[PDB]
């Protein structure tokens, strides 16, 4: 049997498969106290001789 | 945002591309193929890994001498369809130019100028470079102004001539091409550089001390003329001025809008450094009425305004003191409506160094943008032409076998006579 021999719980307990991958998750700019996080920055303008 | 989009026409505006993509490549520091081993944004663009486009068209009704860049090592660096070709040549008929041939690539010109658009976060101008003397530089070119000027309305529309010479023409129908193609440059053009081969001829006789120079060494020149206009809009400086105050402090009323081109450190490796190169002298060597990129004295005429971009090593306080030493001498005259007659601009980048090339290394710049009334005689010279050939009918069978009629002849004369009336009105 798939039972357990006194608590009746299944023991096999499977795994079906993912049938996507639910990947590229989330986790945003936002960082737990609502600001925004330090990704490198940039300076999209002139040359600053 | 600060991009701005070069339009070349005719065979000239090929050659002339492939001396100031040139320069804009080295001056960024992008490799042939397009790579670096954010300045460069109004030439170039960003593709991904290190990749940078250029932001052109090239345009001709002859694929031979747009074949050259597609031939040779600039396959890779411009976007293949930013070439775009024809089959048969206008052949110096801004008749079949206009109307006939030229309205087959206009169609896929307008349609790569507005993708090359699109891509803009605020677009400055439309630098187009193109040559009134021949076919497609005469004909598409002014039909390329018709449709740029109703779909982009508000849009400035730079344009740097190669307007014909006085005794030097390599071309006999040339004098028609030219008087037919002012409308473009007087109606639907924001600024009018006039510029000829034989004052650079003559910069590179006297001052590069090259006797025997060729087309590519006349491109030499040019190409510095756009890197110095440009170069508050890429590098900083202690004054900038972008292409809008081009149009505001120099402009005068709006159908007087044609100026004259001069960069004076033109100088060899042989002369260079035995001479200061500074800016009292510089900006004398600029307003000589003999290194006009025109071949028009400015000795009979009257500056309405000038545009001073000194370029390198410069001192604000020595522009000032240059501008002082240049106000006080008699030989140069101003028009009474003109108390200020500068736009100073400083550009903190040195002159680009040219290997190989014609020029030295030279540590600070200066390239003048002027409008005179001197400039009423380069459309007089070739009055004399247009009715020369005109009063016995000639050349017209050409014109009128296409779809032009024959009353377009006169009045193209009579609005550069207007064009003309015009200039010594101001002068008053
Ligand atoms: N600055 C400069 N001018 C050039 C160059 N090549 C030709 N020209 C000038 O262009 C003028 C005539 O125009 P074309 O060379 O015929 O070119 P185009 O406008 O395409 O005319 P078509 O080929 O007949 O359609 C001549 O007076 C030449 O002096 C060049 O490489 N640099
Ligand atoms: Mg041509």
């Amino acid at each position: 049997t798939s039972l357990h021999m006194s608590k009746l719980v299944p023991v096999t307990d499977l795994s079906p498969r993912p049938s996507f991958r639910y990947h590229a998750d989330t986790g945003s700019l936002d960082a737990t106290l609502l600001p925004v996080d330090a990704v490198p920055q940039e300076r999209i303008g002139r040359r600053l001789i | 945002m600060r991009e701005v989009i070069s339009i070349h026409v005719g065979q000239a505006g090929i050659q002339i591309g492939n001396a100031c993509w040139e320069l804009f490549c080295l001056e960024h520091g992008i490799q042939p193929d397009g790579q670096m081993p954010d300045a460069f944004n109004t030439f170039f663009s960003e593709t991904g890994a290190g990749k940078h486009v250029p932001r052109c068209v090239f345009l001709d009704l002859e694929p031979t001498v747009v074949d050259e860049v597609r031939t040779g090592t600039y396959r890779h660096l411009f976007h293949p369809e930013q070439l775009i070709s024809g089959k048969e040549d206008a052949a110096n008929n801004f008749a079949r130019g206009h109307y006939t041939i030229g309205k087959e690539i206009v169609d896929l010109s307008l349609d790569r100028i507005r993708k090359l658009a699109d891509n803009c976060t605020g677009l400055q101008g439309f630098l187009m470079f193109n040559a009134v003397g021949g076919g497609t530089g005469s004909g598409l070119g002014c039909l390329l102004l018709e449709r740029l000027s109703v779909d982009y309305g508000k849009k400035s529309k730079l344009n740097f001539c190669s307007w014909p010479s006085p005794q030097v023409s390599t071309a006999v129908v040339e004098p028609y091409n030219s008087v037919l193609s002012t409308h473009s440059l007087l109606e639907h053009t924001d600024v009018a550089v006039m510029l000829d081969n034989e004052a650079i001829y003559d910069i590179c006789r006297r001052n590069l001390d090259i006797e025997r120079p060729t087309y590519t060494n006349l491109n030499r020149l040019i190409a510095q003329v756009i890197s110095s206009l440009t170069a508050s809009l890429r590098f900083d400086g202690a004054l900038n001025v972008d292409v809008t105050e081009f149009q505001t402090n120099l402009v005068p009323y709006p159908r007087i809008h044609f100026m004259l081109s001069s960069y004076a450190p033109i100088i060899s490796a042989e002369k260079a450094y035995h001479e200061q190169l500074s800016v009292a002298e510089i900006t004398n060597s600029a307003f000589e009425p003999a290194s006009m990129m025109a071949k028009c004295d400015p000795r009979h005429g009257k500056y309405m305004a000038c545009c001073l971009m000194y370029r390198g090593d410069v001192v604000p306080k020595d522009v000032n003191a240059a501008v002082a030493t240049i106000k006080t001498k008699r030989t140069i005259q101003f028009v009474d409506w003109c108390p200020t007659g500068f736009k100073c601009g400083i550009n903190y980048q040195p002159p680009t160094v040219v290997p190989g090339g014609d020029l030295a290394k030279v540590m600070r710049a200066v390239c003048m943008i002027s409008n005179s009334t001197a400039i009423a005689e380069v459309f007089s010279r070739m009055d004399h032409k247009f009715d020369l050939m005109y009063a016995k009918r000639a050349f017209v069978h050409w014109y009128v076998g296409e779809g032009m009629e024959e009353g377009e002849f006169s009045e193209a004369r009579e609005d550069l006579a207007a064009l003309e009336k015009d200039y010594e009105e101001v002068g008053i």
